[PDB]
């Protein structure tokens, strides 16, 4: 998933 | 309603490698799954008997994910330096928890993912499971970034469908222990302090799951803040204790009432000492 | 960042009888950031064989610990529970009291  | 709750924890240590991540998974408050990249093996591990007989597949496919997300949060951890300005010099802490509860009808009943960032709110998907609250100006970054990445959508799908899907195959597989509340074995014991006061200890242990109330009340009144509440604590078995105490004027123990509430009581308990 | 200290409670899984083989708890809670070291003491010196729980966390994103081994509760045996955080500056030790 994304990173913040 | 029963729940499936995974929780995840990132901590740097600049100068000393790359950052360390533990994550582990609950059903309920029965914890069944962890991972921790600095163990001597790094594999995802059963907690729980009910999930020991999840074949190698399984095992394999959970692992993965761990290893992923580790790798993914030592970016973070980097990002959010950049954002607050920090030093590199520091070590920072990165917080993940995310589940489903499970609803009447077998399907998602509510969602929540929320991250933290040495130890203070983050971001947090909303109720909606499509849109983000930002804690401050800098998780409005990361806001922008996810809307733009539609992860929203990804995470509920998630939450919706294999979260849901696994719960309640958990729920199946551990019925014997999961579907089973455990009501509180309660106590009161006393011990004299001085020629005139006592303590009263309320004593809760043995149950299933944590929540409780326990509340000591002087002529119906209740006590809160002159009570010594220790925190819920795990015996080690599967179950809980918590208890709380009050110093009374020794003789006036009898208008004092513990007051206890557990999802396996019929009704609130009420508790005198009476020794 | 935030330091929050361990609560620290020292206990048995179930009421401690004398010669009756129990289990000693050391539960660690509400403290940040997750770096700690628990020790469970048997007259003062460091029982080996100890077992731990996972690192977890609350509502409040403070983490919490088990660390637990069997034991024999006796009459004059003394039994403690050592921890070190960044919030001590030496080591805490928790004796154990019965009706704690
Ligand atoms: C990004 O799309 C890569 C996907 C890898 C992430 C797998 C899911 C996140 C892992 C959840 C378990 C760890 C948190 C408790």
């Amino acid at each position: 998933g994304a990173a913040l | 309603s029963h729940s499936m709750r995974y929780f995840s924890t990132s901590v740097s240590r600049p100068g000393r490698g790359e950052p360390r991540f533990i994550a582990v998974g609950y059903v309920d408050d029965t914890q069944f799954v962890r991972f921790d990249s600095d163990a001597a093996s790094p594999r995802g591990e059963p907690r729980a008997p009910w999930v020991e007989q999840e074949g190698p597949e399984y095992w394999d496919r959970e692992t993965q994910k761990y290893k992923r997300q580790a790798q993914t949060d030592r970016v973070s951890l980097r990002n959010l330096r950049g954002y607050y300005n920090q030093s590199e010099a520091g070590s920072h802490t990165l917080q993940w928890m995310f589940g489903c509860d499970l609803g009447p009808d077998g399907r998602l009943l509510r969602g929540y993912d929320q991250s933290a960032y040495d130890g203070k709110d983050y971001i947090a998907l909303n109720e909606d499971l499509r849109s983000w609250t930002a804690a401050d100006t800098a998780a409005q970054i990361t806001q922008r970034k996810w809307e733009a990445a539609r992860e929203a959508e990804q995470r509920r799908a998630y939450l919706e469908g294999t979260c849901v899907e696994w719960l309640r195959r958990y729920l199946e597989n551990g019925k014997e222990t999961l579907q089973r509340a455990e009501h509180p074995k309660t106590h009161v014991t006393h011990h004299p302090v001085s020629d005139h006061e006592a303590t009263l200890r309320c004593w809760a242990l043995g149950f299933y799951p944590a929540e409780i109330t326990l509340t000591w009340q002087w002529d119906g009144e209740d006590q809160t803040q002159d009570t010594e509440l220790v925190e819920t604590r795990p015996a080690g078995d599967g179950t809980f204790q918590k208890w709380a105490a009050v110093v009374v004027p020794s003789g006036e123990e009898q208008r004092y009432t513990c007051h206890v509430q557990h999802e396996g009581l019929p009704e609130p308990l009420t508790l005198r000492w009476e020794p | 960042a935030i330091q929050r200290t361990p609560k620290i409670q020292v206990y048995s899984r179930h009421p401690a009888e004398n010669g009756k083989s129990n289990f000693l708890n050391c539960y660690v809670s509400g403290f940040h950031p997750s770096d700690i070291e628990v020790d469970l003491l048997k007259n003062g010196e460091r029982i080996e064989k100890v077992e731990h729980s996972d690192l977890s966390f609350s509502k409040d994103w403070s983490f919490y610990l088990l660390y637990y081994t069997e034991f024999t509760p006796t009459e004059k045996d003394e039994y403690a529970c050592r921890v070190n955080h960044v919030t001590l500056s030496q080591p805490k030790i928790v004796k154990w009291d019965r009706d704690m």
